């Protein structure tokens, strides 16, 4: 089973903090408030490789007291006064910590945007439903409504906007269950079957979020599982790549690289013990090792949904949860960044998974 | 021989020369003294190679008079032989009081001058109200350029302290005084004297805050002289550390005052930045060009100035009699000993058991702790033996010993200065040995009337011992004082050893618990009425003192008890500690430790040019931490990747291993050390 799993394969430690101790945590080791909320434009340096090592060496220069993605990864720190990525930036009202990516451009060679806000509108809008729309489909069958919804859809400086890799930063804590999915199969599956595969992993996956986070309310039934899907009804898919961002639960944080690659294999056994999962991702998946875990530590970059590889955008597929409440409301998370942001703010007392060994 | 009541303010060291002499020298020296006005007048002395030996520690004449560079604009002498500068105005300062007669400060005196020559040749002491002591502020400051490559000065000297390498680069490079920019603000009231300097070379008055002065004396020497000093008008001393800005403003002040043609003074400063490692102490010696101190509480300032004509700290142990003179001296004291006391300074070693204590770890319950103390009493015996031992050797230093000992009580800047005095006295191991053999008879003594009083000494010194009882409580506890006050007393009338002023054993603290877990590591807890002591943890920062208080607020606690409960509150304890910690996880300051020039960081080169921040730096480096940096050479405030709280939290948290395992040994028994996993949890509040 699973619970034989996470009782012989993993050694939990926690940490509670409580009062003004808890609130401090989750400020320092989280983006700032206003880093993932929308903006108008964007405030942050964003430049190649050589270019970003030459303004942060201009950068140190004013930084007199001590002292390429290792670095820009470390300019962490705020006090009283403007903080010290406002001499990188330039910008004098940054707010950290601050988001960090990697930037695959053509044709060739990588830049970082290290940046505090930015119009995620500009991002996201293509792809973002009408409220009418979600109300008047009509659809009554939860697999039925999300499957329409499916359906329904649709320099650096430029480069930035449709090629984004978050890296991942073990000096943060981790918000989100950023899973990366990396479906080989040898036959081309249907949407339907792949629709109704993921409804099943969900389960599976809240399951496993409910041994590993025990002080929690993790309802298999309305807990938000966002599931983005590579496009290639069909991708016409001959790998498939998805995407799925749970929220922590609430009282919970994660820190660790090591933490985070162990909640992503003890979901992956979750998920491969579903007998009702491996029916429709079986007889067309080669192998079955269906997340990568050496993703999460600290250094290594993750694509963003929204965006696509230099090109297939990780769109969403609302695989909607059964007995949810306010399906405008689930819908309307997929463009909102905390949601699949490793160390995005949160959404009294926490607790900090720091190992499970 | 004419004479006239006047009171000196300050004895400074106006010229030094040699006539056609080989084995002596001769020094001029300058009197400001007053009346009920001020008045310049000088002295001659003659300072032979035996007596600037004898006071300088064994080095030639040739050598104290080829320090007649000073006359000029290159303006730290004292940094090329700090010692030699010390051992010529203690012997200096020796020598007007053997010839001209007792001298001292701001008292009522009768002075002669012998009107062919001009010069002080006898001073009594008289009767009359002298004048109050003035002062006169000084807002100091200056941007001297020095070219970080201090870098070169700190890689001879590894453990160099910053203050020293600021004024190495100003002696190598003498012009960066005469281009910096100054800002200084005199306010006596009678004439305000700010100024304004771009460099300090170009452009009220100068002479409504001073007099310019000449006088004509003829020494014994080849043809007469024309003195020219600054007499003080209306104040008496300065009063404020950036020592090169005064450095330079006293510089371009000899420049301007000096540019015409008569004899320049000697213009020779000493402090603790002029020695490569630094001085726990801070001062301003000004035995020199100007005239009067600089004092860097500023009655204690003055009145340590009095007792020991100014001298002090500038000499060091050179205030009481001359280092050579000290292995005579512990000797001839060791004589006039019985010949116990004798066999047991014979055999004192620093380690060597003399009463039997409680051992690392103990733990005393519910009975009448006591925390007793003979106040100074170091200093009482060095001075008490020196009396002793002055046939072997003249006995003014010992007068100033004397008034020094005899002050303690009533004024605690004499404490101060004994505190600094003693432990310098000698460090000459013959009064190391002394006072360790006459504190070994005091600790037999205190053992032999403790086991008829209800006693038992269960730590300490002798000079600051602790102990249990055998029982109202507070009658036991009177008796035993008075008792162990009149057997110590009796004893040391026995060896000849006769104390200034009476023994007084002070009752530090009547406690109830107890816990001991090194030699200097003591709780001591009174139930029926929360007061605490504790001692051996060190304080090195804020974190440390906020540690302390944790660690007593536990030990309170874990005492209240009266052992796995203790462990429970002691890790809990270590729980708040570290989450608070984390509250505070940015302030620099907080986590800084001092480290001494002794102790082992490496000096970062931004650091090397901080300005002027680095010459307050002249005993301690207060450094943050897993890179090291010196928080006070940086402006402020400072940006800082996240300060390594988790190193700094291991060292405090090894100390709080120490205590606890200690309590927890002595109290239940337990062997198991108390460890605080830090990894295993609360270790990634700072990951």
């Amino acid at each position: 089973n699973i619970g034989e799993y996470v009782k012989h394969n993993v050694t939990p430690r926690e940490t509670v903090l409580d009062g003004d101790t808890a609130k401090a945590y989750l400020r320092a080791r989280t983006y700032a408030p206003g880093a993932l909320t929308p903006a108008p434009a964007y405030c942050g340096a964003v430049d190649s490789a050589t270019k970003m090592m030459g303004r942060l060496a201009d950068a140190e220069k004013l930084l007199v007291p001590r002292g390429r993605l290792l670095r820009l990864a470390a300019t962490e720190q705020q006090g009283p006064t403007p903080p010290a990525i406002a001499a990188l930036i330039r910008n004098a009202a940054v707010q950290t910590p601050l988001p960090v990516y990697r930037i695959s451009m053509v044709p060739t060679g990588q830049a970082f945007a290290a940046l505090a806000w930015d119009d995620w509108a500009r991002i996201t809008r293509d792809a973002r439903l009408a409220e009418a729309v979600v109300s008047a489909e009509a659809h009554p069958d939860h697999g039925a409504l999300g499957r329409r919804l499916t359906d329904r859809i649709r320099d650096a400086g430029g480069q930035m906007y449709v090629n984004r890799n978050e890296i991942f930063n073990g000096a943060l804590a981790i918000t989100n269950i950023i899973l990366d999915l990396d479906i080989a199969l040898k036959e081309p599956v249907p949407f339907r079957r792949l629709h109704e595969a993921l409804g099943h992993f969900r389960r599976g996956a809240l399951a496993a979020v409910q041994l590993l986070f025990p002080a929690a309310r993790v309802d298999p039934d309305a807990y938000p599982c966002y599931f983005f899907k590579s496009a290639c009804p069909v991708c016409s898919c001959t790998k498939i790549g998805l995407r799925v961002c749970m929220p922590v639960p609430a009282p919970y944080v994660v820190h660790g690289s090591l933490t985070m690659r162990g909640v992503a294999r003890v979901i992956q056994q979750a998920v491969l013990l579903d007998r009702d999962f491996v029916e429709a991702i079986g007889s067309y998946v080669k192998n079955f090792l269906l997340i990568d875990t050496g993703v999460y530590a600290h250094g290594h970059s993750l694509r963003l949904p929204y965006f696509a590889k230099i090109c297939g955008r990780l769109l969403p597929v609302f695989v909607i949860p059964p007995a949810c409440k306010d399906v405008p409301a689930f819908v309307a998370a997929h463009a909102d960044p905390r949601r699949f942001h490793f160390h995005a703010p949160p959404t009294r007392e926490i607790r900090v998974l720091h190992s499970l060994g | 021989i004419v004479w006239v009541e006047e009171s000196v303010s300050a004895i400074t060291l106006y010229a030094v020369w040699l006539p056609p002499a080989r084995e002596y020298f001769h020094a001029l020296v300058y009197f400001v003294c007053r009346n009920a006005e001020g008045r310049a007048r000088f002295a001659e002395v003659s300072v032979t190679a035996t007596e600037l030996r004898d006071f300088y520690g064994s080095q030639a004449v040739v050598a104290a008079a080829r320090a007649a560079t000073t006359p000029a604009a290159s303006p730290l002498e004292p940094l090329e032989n700090p010692t030699l500068w010390r051992a010529l105005y203690a012997c200096v300062l020796a020598a007007l009081e053997r010839q001209t007669g007792p001298v001292a400060l701001f008292a009522p005196l009768r002075i002669g001058s012998d009107p062919r020559t001009g010069l002080v040749v006898k001073v009594e002491r008289a009767w009359g109200p002298p004048a109050a002591p003035r002062a006169a502020l000084l807002v100091a400051e200056a941007n001297i350029d020095i070219d970080p490559m201090l870098a070169a000065r700190v890689a001879e000297h590894p453990d160099a302290r910053l203050a020293w390498a600021r004024l190495a680069a100003i002696r190598d490079t003498p012009q960066c005084a005469s281009a910096a920019s100054l800002t200084v603000n005199i306010t006596t009231g009678t004439a305000l004297f700010a100024r304004e300097y771009q460099t300090l070379a170009f452009p009220g008055a100068f002479g409504d805050l001073v007099e310019v002065c000449e006088v004509g004396l003829r020494p014994r020497h080849p043809q007469r002289v024309t003195a020219r000093v600054l007499l003080p008008r209306d104040y008496d001393y300065f009063v404020s550390f950036s020592a090169p800005a005064l450095v330079a403003l006293f510089r371009q002040w000899h420049t301007t005052v000096h540019a015409a043609p008569a004899l320049a003074p000697v213009f020779a400063f000493l402090g603790p930045e002029f020695e490569v490692r630094g001085g726990p102490v801070p001062y301003f010696a000004v035995l020199g060009f100007p005239g009067w101190p600089t004092f860097t509480l500023v009655r204690g300032a003055a009145a340590a100035y009095a007792a020991l004509l100014g001298a002090w700290p500038a000499v060091g142990a050179r205030v009481v009699l001359p280092p050579r003179a000290w292995p005579g001296v512990a000797s001839a004291a060791a004589g006039c000993l019985l010949p116990a006391v004798r066999e047991a300074v014979a055999r004192w070693h620093p380690a060597t058991k003399i009463i039997q204590l409680l051992d690392p770890p103990a733990a005393v319950g519910p009975v009448w702790t006591a925390r007793f103390c003979f106040p100074g009493l170091r200093a009482q015996l060095l001075a008490a033996l020196a009396d002793l031992g002055g046939s072997g050797l003249g006995r003014t230093g010992l007068a100033r010993l004397d008034a020094l000992v005899v002050a303690a009580p009533s004024e605690p800047w004499a404490g101060a200065v004994l505190e600094r005095l003693v432990p310098d006295t000698c460090n000459c191991p013959a009064l190391r040995q002394l006072l360790g053999g006459v504190m070994a008879a005091v600790c037999l003594q205190i053992e032999e009337t403790a086991s008829s009083v209800k006693f038992a000494v269960c730590g300490g010194d002798g000079g600051a011992f602790w102990g249990v009882f055998n029982v109202a409580a507070s009658g036991v506890i009177e008796d035993a004082r008075r008792a162990i006050e009149t057997a110590v007393g009796a004893v040391l009338r026995a060896n000849a050893v006769r104390l200034r002023h009476p023994l007084c054993l002070a009752l530090e603290g009547v406690y109830t618990h107890a816990v001991a877990w090194s030699q200097a590591g003591v709780w001591f807890w009174n139930s029926r009425d929360n007061t605490d002591h504790l001692g051996g943890f060190p304080l090195r920062g804020p974190a440390y003192t906020t540690a302390a208080g944790v660690v007593r607020d536990t030990l309170r606690r874990v005492l209240g008890l009266t052992a796995l409960t203790a462990r429970g509150l002691m890790e809990d304890a270590c729980d708040r500690l570290i989450l608070d910690a984390f509250n505070k996880r940015l302030d620099a300051e907080y986590w800084s430790v001092r480290v001494s020039p002794f102790e082992a960081d490496p000096l970062p080169p931004t650091a090397f040019r901080g300005g002027a921040l680095l010459d307050a730096e002249h005993y301690w480096r207060r450094v943050v931490r897993s890179v090291g940096v010196p928080v006070d050479l940086y402006p402020r405030p400072l940006v800082l990747p996240p300060v390594d709280c988790a190193h700094h939290l291991r060292e405090i948290l090894r100390e709080i291993e120490l205590v606890f395992t200690g309590v927890l040994a002595g109290v239940w028994g337990e062997g198991g050390k108390f460890v605080y996993p830090f990894d295993d949890k609360m270790s990634f509040l700072f990951a």
